[PDB]
């Protein structure tokens, strides 16, 4: 019933601390709110949980002493704070909980009695731990060559993630945003392409909207067919 | 070593069935119910089974869970393309006082129809050229199985330097995509008749070509 929404992407230097929030859309106080992460190329890893009604916290041994989980009932928000960050902490961080109800809630049970299968999940928060500089993208139009392909080249950004929409979200059919490549420079690049009827190239407008949260950068780029006789410069 | 042990991989073809095992101990599976999660690229995990053998709301009855003693199983029948995913078992552990996960099993549904890649190739934009750079962009989509190699040519001559190519990834339609990028100087780009991206899939190579004077 309740939905869980986490805070945005983060980028942190080694040795620093990160805090991720997890806001529920209504009361979510009785059962354990769990935190689970996934590092690149690894399996899901349980970090810990809190039973907000009692404040009781359980942590995986691996994180004891540098992980703190909070539940603020008054705002229906839970938090994860992970200290002394290392490269192995680069991961997607999820909060999650159960949709359980009971005729009678136990007021004095063992902590394990409030842990259940997790069927309510946050959308996940990407945290990157790195000494490298944060850098927003350069965006270039990919002009259309019975369908046509046109797109936007999103070049040289760090870290992940980037999002791309078209016409502020109004255009969704035919959109294919490709996974990024990690280049030899240590920066990422990706492309987003829209397949459109070739016949409508003359009138219809195509603007890609690129968002890179870690650098607080947004780019809008109009994508038009390439003119033969007119080479523009600024 | 995860506390719960799962095989790293399982496979079948469409309409077949599989069973994925999960082995633990007295302190976890021996005394606690088992949960099973499905995990797809890009999205949060999803609960399939709880209380060892109960299906979560909306999950079809071709997924079934069981447990006895200290081992558990997830059985999947009527295999479909969309079942390609990682599957995890989990349990409480009374010695650790916390939740434990298995390492995951990657299920692959093989025997899908072979599909040749679609390729789109873009030249450098005028904007990029004005910034004294040039990137050619080769986008490869809708292929199966999920393996390709990419070669680039200047006119008919192979170009190896300045190439960046992704590993293939599953699309939402369960075919695969990849991309390849070639970095050039503007001078190189303008000095050749054309450049080509050649994509080889299961021994068959197709290509696209672009030229500086196209508009």
């Amino acid at each position: 019933e309740v939905q869980l929404v986490e805070s945005g992407a983060e980028v942190k230097k080694p040795g620093s601390s990160v805090k991720v929030s997890c806001r529920a859309s209504g009361t979510f106080y009785k059962y354990a709110i769990n935190w689970v992460r996934q590092a690149p190329g690894q399996g899901l890893e349980w970090m810990g949980g809190i039973i907000p009604f009692f404040g009781t916290t359980n942590y995986a041994q691996k994180f004891q002493g540098r992980l703190t989980i909070t539940a603020d009932g008054s705002t229906n928000t839970a938090y994860m704070q992970l200290d002394s960050l290392r490269s192995e902490d680069t991961a997607v961080y999820y909060c999650a909980g159960p949709s359980i109800t009971e005729s009678h809630y136990c007021l004095d049970c063992a902590a394990k009695d409030y842990y259940y299968g997790l069927d309510v999940w946050g959308q996940g928060t990407t945290v990157t731990v790195s000494s490298a500089s944060t850098k927003g993208p350069s965006v270039f139009p990919l002009a259309p060559s019975g369908t046509a392909a046109l797109g936007c080249l999103v070049k040289d950004y760090f870290p992940e993630p980037v999002t791309v929409s078209w016409n502020s979200g109004a255009l969704t059919s035919g959109v294919h945003t490709f996974p990024a490549v990690l280049q030899s420079s240590g920066l990422y690049s990706l492309s987003s392409v829209v397949t459109v009827p070739s016949s409508s190239l003359g009138t219809q407008t195509y603007i890609c909207n690129v968002n890179h949260k870690p650098s607080n950068t947004k780019v809008d780029k109009k994508v038009e067919p390439k003119s033969c006789h007119h080479h523009h410069h600024h | 070593q995860s506390v719960l042990t799962q095989p790293p991989s399982a496979s079948g073809t469409p309409g077949q069935s599989v069973t994925i095992s999960c082995s633990g101990s007295r302190s976890n599976i021996g005394g606690n119910t088992v949960n099973w999660y499905q995990h797809l690229p890009g999205m949060a995990p999803k609960l399939l089974i709880y209380s060892s053998n109960q299906r979560s709301s909306g999950v079809p009855d071709r997924f079934s869970g069981s447990k006895s003693g200290t081992s558990a199983s997830l059985a999947i029948s009527g295999l479909q393309s969309e079942d390609d995913a990682d599957y995890y078992c989990a349990s409480w552990d009374d010695s650790l006082n916390g939740v434990v996960f298995g390492g995951g099993t990657k299920l692959t549904v093989l025997g899908q129809p072979k599909a040749a890649p679609s390729v789109t190739l873009f030249p450098p934009s005028s904007e990029e050229l004005q910034a004294n750079k040039a990137t050619l962009v080769c986008l490869i989509s809708d292929f199966y199985p999920g393996a390709v190699t990419v070669a680039w040519k200047a006119d008919s001559s192979p170009v190896k330097a300045g190439v960046e190519t992704t590993t293939p990834s599953k699309q939402s339609n369960n075919k695969y995509a990849a991309s390849s990028y070639l970095s050039l100087t503007p001078e190189q780009w303008k000095s050749h008749k054309s450049y080509s991206c050649q994509v080889t899939h299961e021994g068959s190579t197709v290509e696209k070509t672009v030229a500086p004077t196209e508009c």
